[PDB]
RNA sequence: AUGAUGUCAUACUUAUCCUGUC
């Protein structure tokens, strides 16, 4: 879990950048 | 392929709609029933809105909605009659928010079977006993008891089944205190089903039985019963008792006949029609609905026809018995589900397709020149109704929601980013072509243009206890305007304010003191003319500025932080100390203070070096660090909110991050809000404190029942914003834009999704986008209908029959029957027909709202297919083909012939010309263009068609389709043809002999709607029982080849949904997200598949569900895994509406789930929330 | 059941009378005839559930002390919402066991 | 070479059951 939410923080990013384009 | 099903915008379709008094209080509440969810309604009666108080998803089908009440009671109940073996009583708690199940008892098997019951449920008016039936054979009365301490407690049911007898509607006799009776239709088919010569299946009429249950014996028996003249499709109870005499109206084809039980005679009435209908003659006329208004003095009733013609029924009786039945039309209403006539002149309008409707009891319906035909009045002949304008209620609303499953497109046709939905939706007249944009609407009630550059904007009341605003503060570059809003707002000087110089912040400290903050010094005003000035220290100035309901918090250049306190004589004292910061100040934030606490607690103050600090207010620890917190960039500005409460701050990238209140910091969320400098703003929305963004798109946060949601604003960016509050505009927002100022208001609660709708003609079947003109080519065909020439070709046979009849010839009604066009929206579409029909296309810019142009189809010419591309053998000409049908109607009666039209597209797709017409003797339901050429399915029969100078010809025939093609999907290589009863086949094409050859086929046959490719081998199709399923090919499959297919594909994915699904669309929602499987509904819903990402957070959310299944049931009675099992087992689908109930459920429960999952609650909603924002908007 | 196979239930209307069991046969099914996993407590008939006939067992038939529950594998198959399954008959069992 | 009825042992299952009484 923890070594994947590390991950998900990454997938977190993803969709941020998403929403700033 | 595990996916997880989500929830974007609820079903706005309504079934069923209650009124009473739910809440216990005098005001009367809207209990609404939807598709897959509870709805509670409280309209307001002095603003005429009716908004949304509670919505619950009962994860099941209900199929009755009624309320009862006890004798002496002062809360009316909630019986729900669902798709479940089981009946619950449920009882709204509003000191909750919830409605709580009172009593759940089972009676049989799940499922719409006709022997389970479910599909009929009558209450008694006097709260005894209750009464649920199903179709045919069963039947069960409960009795409803109050306890010693005033609950209510529910007996034995009493069995009263009747073999080989069908029930059509059930109702409670209104009885004096008495005995309880339950009237209702009943047919006999133990005859006709044991006659082969169909002598014993005619004259076999529906006979009205009454059953009384004995109190005193505990038992229900068939007291009275008696056969009908005709069958009947509804009922109308009559109040009885004290209040008019008993008995039930049945209403009927043509005719109305209220018979009591007893010595009382049958009344009957023949149903009034409207003068000069252009409806066929041999079409009956029944009722739709009916609403009841029951009064101390007397009371009425309003029933509306086939044609939505509402008419107010009256009774005339007599000491003991019925007199006569005198009706009279009450205004022209659309075709509604259900009517509820509610107190101090409300009428709520459910509609049963398109917007919804709430008329509000304007008049009476009586004194007036209208007609009102009387049972007594003999006929041999019908009271010929006029079909006179509603002149008796006025929409006090209109809930026009969802309840088509037609068509969708999600697509970003505009100039935005974003993709919009264009969904065509309706039925017949009342359709329209509705653009779905993920925003909110802004209602500019005022817009201005201001000189200069202003930089700020406020808006400070005059006292505490006022209502509404008083002073409007413009803050420019070099200046500051300040304006008094008294509905007449100018320039104002004598404020006290002297804006020379431009003021950072402007908000009133007192109960009747402002406070002005400027960097030259800062300005205190009292209710007095009194200025108490204080000038900052030094050459040095007010950087930023943190204003509360009791504290001043300024700060000067280097980062030196200044503390005033509000003392309680009504003077502001200076603190003792200045705290001096690390670096420059660049936000500063401070909450508000409670109402039952003095001062604020945190204090929150951004510095130029990426860091956020919270501060100590309190005397014990002022001017002391309590918490810090890195950021990734410079902060811009910060604002701490309740609704629990958390500290948001937004950078000077396009991104921010929140935070909650606590003495630690604890959780921390992100968003890409972006290019722009996000600035936060608190306002006033719903009567809760919101947050309002200042960026490139202006969202606005607001909590909706223990969970966030931001929607952008759907109009241009603004630079500052400020609350307003004022008669004219009670809840609005006062926002800065560039050089103009505008005054806006968030009326509508847009959050899901704000739509546009350009009306149709008729009722719309597809939609094709053309790349190169972008516009939108749907076709409107309805059956049952006329075209237009064929409709004033009747008109004028109408005219020239109604001057045969030579009446003194000098009477010409055709010069007013003819000029005026009744509107089919309004006054309902004037059609009918066995197999005729009504096609149209229409070709419309998405960009505005009026069409380039239209193509009537014939008389008897139905479209069901439309295609636009281009040929292998033409140019860059892009051709719209579109298949039509001759003569269809039903199963009853087969197809004869097809058409297949060809546009041309001129003007670049502005203006279409009729090239060629290829007959076909299939009726074509499937156009798809594949590798230059057309493939055309006529019922059984998938042909590819290419283009010709006179007929289009066909270059291939297959024949292997098992009954007829509904849907065409052409891959790049293979083509998937969609059987209507039989699943999605994978079907390959050889160039090389023109033969198309099925090489892969299912196992399990479905209904198939819809589908889309997902990918080059994985398509999901849906299905017609309400379910979803997703077909996946071997990997061993060979496409190259030459029960039924050798091949066979298995189905990775399935899932019921509930809602009949007509469209879907994998894409992406938002950019910068992941790509869902966006999936409508024909109930007016929408909803979004996305596939997990990580296997330990399926599992999380699979050991989630697990966890809520047995924690939080649903209130239908009904289980989880049997509702997603209704059609097709559930194989690697989460369903997301029962995870998100963990917010709502409750806070021990809520525990207890996440130690189970071994983390916390706000852990487990972070993680819930995390892929709402990864996959949806 | 398994304990006797010529047994026929009473499957008459469901009342508001809670249904028992023995300490004889105290946690075992009525339907499933099981001991592991209670979900859906027992319902008695009204006819089933009078003076004399209140507070005896449904399978058992002796006197009653704790509530009887039905399995949740009869739960889960839709066997529990069927009538009362009260014991009226009794046949080739306890009978010859008297004598001796 | 199955199958048939037939007097007669032998194993197996039912978590079968031992204080029941007027």
């Amino acid at each position: 879990k923890k070594q994947d939410l590390d991950d998900e923080e990454k997938t977190a990013k993803f969709i941020e950048e998403q929403v700033r384009r | 392929m595990f996916l997880y099903n989500l929830t974007l915008q609820r079903a706005t379709g309504i079934s069923f709609a209650i009124h009473g008094n739910f809440s216990g209080t005098k005001q009367q509440e809207i209990v609404v029933s939807r598709g897959k969810i509870l709805e509670l309604l409280r309209p307001d009666p002095n603003t005429g809105k009716v908004h949304t108080l509670l919505t619950v998803e009962v994860f099941g089908v209900i199929r009755s909605l009624m309320a009862f009440r006890l004798t002496g009671g002062t809360k009316d109940y909630i019986v729900v009659g669902s798709d479940s073996g089981r009946i619950v009583i449920l009882e709204y708690q509003p000191s909750k928010n919830m409605f709580e199940k009172i009593h759940q008892e089972t009676f049989g098997k799940s499922g719409c079977r006709r022997i389970v019951p479910g599909q009929f449920l009558a209450v008694d008016p006097k709260g005894r006993a209750v009464m649920i039936s199903a179709i045919e054979k069963q039947k069960l009365v409960y009795i409803l008891n109050r306890d010693a301490a005033a609950r209510l407690t529910i007996s034995s049911p009493l069995e009263a089944h009747k073999a080989n007898t069908l029930v059509y509607h059930v109702v409670g006799v209104d009885v004096g205190f008495e005995n309880p009776m339950f009237a209702c239709l009943e047919m006999d088919y133990e005859e006709a089903d044991n006659d082969p010569t169909g002598e014993a299946a005619a004259n076999t009429q529906q006979t009205l039985t009454f059953y009384e249950l004995d109190l005193g014996l505990n038992h229900v028996v068939r007291k009275y019963s008696e056969p009908l003249e005709e069958h009947g499709n509804f009922l109308i109870t009559v109040p009885g008792g004290s209040d008019g005499p008993s008995g039930v109206l049945i209403c009927s084809e043509n005719y109305i006949t209220y018979k009591n039980f007893g010595d009382q005679p049958d009344i009957r009435c023949p149903i009034p029609r409207r003068r000069n209908d252009l409806d066929d003659p041999e079409r009956g006329m029944i009722f739709v609905c009916s609403a009841t208004h029951k009064t101390k003095s007397m009371f009425f009733f309003l029933a509306q026809t086939e044609q939505g013609d509402i008419f107010k029924i009256t009774l005339e009786t007599d000491e003991d018995m019925v007199t006569e039945i005198r009706l009279k039309y009450f205004d022209t209403v659309p075709v509604a589900a259900a009517m509820c006539v509610l107190k101090t002149g409300f009428l709520f309008v459910a509609s049963e397709f398109g917007n919804h409707y709430l008329y509000q009891i304007a008049h009476l319906g009586d004194d007036d020149e209208e007609p009102e035909f009387s049972s007594a009045m003999p006929l041999e002949d019908t009271f010929f109704f006029q079909p006179r304008p509603l002149k008796n209620l006025v929409l006090v609303d209109e809930l026009d929601s969802l309840s088509p499953i037609l068509f969708c497109q999600i697509a970003d046709l505009a100039n935005e980013d974003t993709p919009q939905l264009y969904v065509a939706c309706g039925r017949g007249p009342r359709s329209s072509l509705r653009v779905l944009r993920h925003g909110l609407e802004v209602s500019e009630m005022a817009v201005s243009e201001l000189p200069g550059n202003p930089n700020a904007v406020w808006t400070v009341r005059r006292h505490i206890e006022d209502e509404f605003d008083a002073y409007i503060i413009v803050s420019f570059v070099n200046a500051t305007l300040v304006l008094s809003i008294g509905e007449t707002v100018e320039e104002v000087t004598d404020s006290g304010f002297l804006g020379t110089t431009p003021t950072l912040s402007c908000s009133l400290l007192g109960d009747d003191a402002l406070v002005q903050v400027y960097p030259d010094g800062i300005r205190h005003i009292r209710a007095d003319k009194r200025v108490n000035e204080w000038k900052t220290p030094g050459k040095k100035t007010i950087v930023k500025c943190a204003v509360n309901q009791r504290q001043v918090v300024i700060a000067l250049t280097g980062g030196e932080l200044v503390y005033f306190e509000m003392d309680p004589s009504g003077q502001l004292n200076e603190y003792t100390e200045r705290k001096e910061m690390s670096a420059d100040v660049v936000c500063m934030s401070l909450a508000n203070v409670p109402p039952g606490e003095q001062r604020s607690r945190f204090l929150a103050v951004g510095l130029v070096d990426n860091t956020v600090r919270i501060i100590s207010l309190d005397p014990s620890d002022c001017l002391q660090p309590l918490s810090m917190q890195a950021l990734p960039a410079q902060p811009e500005s910060l604002c701490i909110v309740e609704m629990f409460l958390y500290l948001n701050i937004g950078l000077q990238n396009g991104v921010l991050l929140r935070t909650v209140l606590d003495p630690v910091t604890g959780d921390l969320s992100d968003t890409r809000t972006g290019s722009r400098p996000v600035k936060l703003f608190r306002v006033r929305m719903q009567g809760q404190e919101a947050v309002l963004a200042m960026s490139s798109r202006s969202w606005l946060s607001y909590s909706y029942q223990s969970r966030f949601h931001l929607t952008p604003l759907s109009y241009e960016t603004l630079e500052f914003a400020s609350g307003f509050a004022s008669e004219q505009c009670p809840e609005g927002i006062v926002a800065i834009s560039t050089n103009t100022l505008r005054i806006l208001a968030l009326e509508k609660l847009g959050a899901v999704f704000n739509q546009v709708a350009f009306p149709l003609q008729y009722t719309p079947r597809k939609f094709v986008i053309h790349p190169e003109s972008n516009n939108l080519i749907i076709i409107e065909t309805d059956h049952n209908a006329y075209t237009e020439a064929t409709k004033a070709q009747r008109k004028q046979q109408m005219a020239e029959e109604m001057v045969e009849a030579a009446g003194e010839l000098a009477a010409e009604m055709a010069a007013a029957f003819l000029n005026e066009n009744l509107p089919e929206s309004i006054f309902g579409a004037p059609k009918a027909g066995n197999g005729q029909w009504a096609s149209v296309i229409r070709v419309m810019n998405p960009i505005q709202g009026n069409t380039l142009d239209l193509v009537q189809l014939e008389q008897n010419e139905a479209a069901f297919s439309v295609a636009v591309c281009r040929f292998s053998n033409t140019g860059e000409d892009w051709y719209v083909l579109v298949g039509v049908a001759k003569d269809l109607i039903l199963n009853p009666r087969s197809v004869a012939g097809g058409f297949v039209y060809t546009y041309k597209l001129v003007n670049n797709g502005e203006k279409l010309e009729f090239l060629h017409k290829t007959p076909v003797e299939e009726v074509p339901a499937a156009i798809a263009p594949f590798q230059g050429r057309v493939l055309i399915g006529v019922g059984k029969l998938l042909r590819v068609y290419d283009l010709g100078k006179k007929k289009l010809l066909r270059k291939c025939e297959n024949k292997h389709i098992a009954n007829y093609i509904s849907g065409i999907q052409t891959i790049g290589h293979r083509v998937i043809v969609s059987d209507v009863q039989e699943s999605f086949i994978w079907v390959r094409y050889k160039r090389n002999e023109n033969q198309l050859i099925i090489f892969a086929d299912d196992t399990y046959p479905r209904w198939v709607t819809t589908a889309s490719l997902l990918d080059y081998d994985t398509v999901a199709g849906a299905d017609k029982f309400g379910n979803i399923c997703v077909v996946r090919l071997p990997p061993n499959t060979n496409d190259e080849v030459d029960n039924g297919a050798s091949q066979k594909a298995e189905v990775i994915m399935n899932y019921h949904v509930g809602e009949t699904v007509l469209s879907l669309q994998k894409t992406t929602l938002i950019p910068g997200g992941s790509e869902s499987l966006v999936y409508t509904t024909l109930s007016g819903g929408i909803g979004i598949l996305v596939p997990f990402t990580s296997h330990e957070d399926h599992d999380f959310f699979q050991h989630v569900e697990m966890h809520l299944r047995s924690e939080h049931p649903p209130l239908c009675g009904r289980d989880h895994l049997s509702f997603r099992s209704y059609y097709f087992p559930v194989k690697n689908v989460i369903d997301g509406d029962l995870c998100e109930q963990f917010n709502s459920m409750e806070p021990n429960k809520q525990k207890n789930v996440s130690e189970e999952l071994d983390r916390t609650p706000p852990e487990v909603s972070k993680k819930l929330e995390d892929i709402r924002t990864r996959y949806a908007f | 059941a398994k304990h006797h196979p010529d047994l026929i239930f009473c499957r008459k209307q469901a009342g508001v009378a809670i249904g028992r069991l023995c300490e004889k046969c105290d946690g075992k099914c009525v339907i499933c005839d099981s001991y592991v996993r209670p979900c859906t407590l027992v319902r008695i008939c009204d006819e089933c559930n009078y003076g004399s006939y209140q507070g005896r067992c449904v399978i058992c038939g002796g006197p009653g002390v704790s509530d009887a529950y039905y399995c949740k594998e009869c739960t889960i198959q839709e066997k529990d919402r069927d009538g009362c399954p009260k014991i009226v008959n009794l046949g080739s069992s306890k009978t010859d066991l008297f004598y001796e």
